[PDB]
RNA sequence: CAGGCUGAUCUUCCCCAAGAGUCCAUAUCGACGGGAUGGUUUGGCACCUCGAUGUCGGCUCGUCGCAUCCUGGGGCUGGAGCAGGUCCCAAGGGUUGGGCUGUUCGCCCAUUAAAGCGGCACGCGAGCUGGGUUUAGAACGUCGUGAGACAGUUCGGUCUCU
RNA sequence: UGCUAAGUGGAAAAGGAUGUGCAGUC
């Protein structure tokens, strides 16, 4: 649960799914990342969710960037209703698209560093790989 | 022994192999005994 | 016109085959075409021009895979709970006629002159069968090369 | 397996060893001719047929007069087959061997078949032993009658063997165990513990259970 | 359910070219 | 109302284990997050029927599925024994009578080896009942100037067919 | 000329796994 200051338009349509990542495509900032080889919509839940499963492994070491932000609505209306208006903005969401890059770590262990993001991967809805700088 | 779609090692000793068509691993521990994964 | 058989003009005669090795399904479609009697030069669907089938040795059929524990081969009574199921194993050990049959027969056209045609087929378990009076000539089944 | 055609004689009360009353139904089992033996040879099967009660010559068909002829035997008015295990058990007998009711041994263990009571077209409370609908609150014109017989348009159908309401008895039946109190040899009755189907004079089968 | 997918999957037949008339 | 599609919500399993279990994630529970099954709840939709597809609960009669309540066969146990827990297999048979309520559900009573969960127009009114709902009478609280109105209570209320 | 032993072909996921055929790489 992170979410965007000061949103301009509080009610938008689904954010564009299919197509390539342009960029960020590659690793950027440390030594280990995961790159998104599908499209999905990574909720800010699934984000703070896979952050704290490398903080908890991780213990004190290392350092995590995450490339993704939310920022996009997503609206939702009430479950009692009849299919008027649009609804309240409920989620919010990160449009991802495969090449992309979404966390990143700088642990100086090889093995400690890869099963820390392997428990990131299955936290997340896309079908994902482990990715290096070299 | 413990069912479920996954198995995986605990022990070292754990051997995973498969019988008639059916996952499973056999640890000298009787609690590592598993199927189906 | 075309010809028509204008009766009689059926010759019939009698054919023996025996299963032994040979596979169920190639056994059963080779009878079939017999029975119909389309190996003949005048075939017209209206009649049947059936040659006789004798076939011997149906319970040393070769079924392959593993299809002797795993197909069932299903009857329903007509009462509720009524299906049974018959392992094809078991169901050649108690009749081994059956297995050989019931692949034919549904092979055969399903309608009143496809019952026709099942009483021009016989089916035996052991080696020896009870039509040599007639003098049937031994069918091998033969593939022609294209 | 020994067996022996009888008529039902109507039941009474017997006091035990112990003078406790056993309730015994008493058969007479007269004295039966094996007429043909069935064997496995010719017939696929090893069976006895065993010919029962007086009749007059003049009311035997010729057909049937001419199997009894064959036997060196004289005609009778019921006839019936026991069907016994394996082929060992015909080899003793012999057409025209007339046996008793002596053989059964005090303490023995029967089945004793025979024809029901026909009780004539009673229809579902009788018959299958179903609840009527209650006798007052409403209830118009249901008393004895049987309910629902099926669900709705799926199946759409009533299925076989749905119980509902036709002739009742003339079934074959069979009591099983049933234990023989005491043969008599003298006058050939036996006396069997409890009820044996049928009407009073009708034909029954005794033999000895399979059971046991 | 069971008759919801497998109207849809009659699409995939050689026939039909990998479109079937749903609805 | 029922069927149809859908499956957000419900429902039964499952992936990853942060953990609690003296120590020990996986005897037993399992947060956060993720993926599906089922069509049994509340819904969405408006495709069949408005020149009629007649109605909740109960009674009578059932029939099938297994996601097993009991009986039967197993593995593991933080299983001494007795008695359990948990998971796998298994649908042959058996799954009581009363109290209160129109009830379904539920709370209780005395038992029982056990008091299983569901589908079949929430099975079954050309098989039955009519207590509930839902016509006309009438009073009470409320809203209305009024005629009258209220999934607010209350008492009465034709169940056709060779 | 090859592949598949599961009747896969003749329904399905996140995942699990010394099933196996080819092309890479210490
Ligand atoms: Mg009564
Ligand atoms: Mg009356
Ligand atoms: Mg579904
Ligand atoms: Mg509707
Ligand atoms: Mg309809
Ligand atoms: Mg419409
Ligand atoms: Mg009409
Ligand atoms: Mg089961
Ligand atoms: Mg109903
Ligand atoms: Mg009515
Ligand atoms: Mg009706
Ligand atoms: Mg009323
Ligand atoms: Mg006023
Ligand atoms: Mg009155
Ligand atoms: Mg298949």
């Amino acid at each position: 649960m992170l979410i965007p200051r000061k949103v301009k338009h509080r009610k938008q349509h689904h954010p564009e799914q299919r197509g390539i990542a342009s960029g960020g495509t590659s690793v950027s900032f440390g030594d280990y990342g995961i790159q998104a080889l599908e499209h999905a919509y990574i909720t800010n839940r699934q984000i703070e969710s896979a952050r704290i499963a490398i903080n908890r492994h991780i213990k004190r070491g290392g350092k995590v960037w995450i490339n993704i932000f939310p920022d996009r609505p997503l609206t939702k209306k009430p479950a009692e209703t009849r299919m008027s208006g649009k609804g309240s903005p409920e989620w919010w969401v990160a449009n991802v698209k495969p090449g992309r890059v979404l966390f990143e770590l700088s642990y100086p262990d090889e093995k400690t560093a890869r099963d820390a993001l392997t428990r990131a991967i299955h936290k997340l809805p896309i079908k994902a790989r482990i990715v290096t700088r070299e | 022994m413990k069912v479920n779609p996954s198995v995986k090692p605990i022990c070292d000793k754990c051997r995973v192999i498969r019988r008639h068509g059916r996952v499973m691993v056999i640890c000298s521990d009787p609690r590592h005994k598993q199927r189906q994964g | 016109p075309t010809y028509t058989p204008k009766a009689g003009d059926t010759t019939r005669s009698w054919y023996v085959i025996d299963a032994s090795d040979v596979v169920l399904g190639r056994l059963a479609s080779a009878a079939a075409t017999l029975l119909r009697g389309k190996h003949k030069p005048t075939f017209t669907p209206n009649v049947d021009g059936g040659d006789f089938v004798i076939v011997i040795n149906a319970d040393k059929i070769a079924v392959s895979g593993d299809k002797l524990t795993k197909k069932f081969a299903y009857r329903h009574s007509g009462y509720p709970g009524g299906l049974r199921k018959r392992t094809i194993g078991e169901l050649l050990e108690k009749h081994p006629t059956r297995v050989v049959e019931n692949a034919i027969i549904g092979m055969l056209p399903h309608n009143k002159l496809g019952r026709q045609i099942q009483k021009k087929l016989k089916v035996y378990a052991g080696p020896d069968h009870p039509h040599a009076a007639q003098q049937p000539i031994p069918f091998e089944i033969k593939q022609v090369a294209q | 397996r020994k067996g022996i055609l009888g008529t039902k004689l109507g039941m009474t009360q017997v006091f035990d060893e112990n003078n406790k009353v056993v309730p015994v139904t008493v058969v007479k089992a007269g004295p039966n001719v094996v007429t043909r033996i069935r064997t496995t040879e010719r017939d696929g099967y090893s069976a006895v047929q065993l010919a029962y009660g007086e009749i007059s010559p003049r009311k035997v068909i010729k057909p049937v007069a001419g199997q009894f002829a064959a036997a060196g035997v004289n005609p009778r008015r019921h006839v019936a087959e026991l069907r016994l295990d394996d082929e060992a058990a015909v080899a003793e007998y012999e057409v025209g061997q007339e046996l008793t009711a002596e053989i059964f041994s005090d303490g023995a263990y029967v089945d004793v078949t025979g024809t029901s009571k026909g009780k004539g077209f009673a229809g579902t409370m009788k018959r299958h032993g179903f609840r009527g609908q209650g006798a007052a609150h409403g209830a118009q014109a249901v008393h004895r009658r049987p309910g629902s017989i099926g669900g709705c348009a799926t199946p759409g159908r009533v299925f076989k063997g749905t119980r509902m309401s036709g002739r009742m008895g003339n079934d074959r039946v069979t009591t099983q165990n049933l234990k023989v109190h005491k043969v008599d040899a003298e006058n050939g009755v036996l006396l069997i513990k409890g009820a044996i189907p049928g009407r009073n004079g009708g034909l029954v089968v005794v033999r000895s259970a399979i059971k046991r | 359910a069971k008759r919801g997918r497998k109207k849809r999957d009659r699409k995939h037949s050689k026939a039909n070219h990998g479109k079937r008339p749903n609805a």
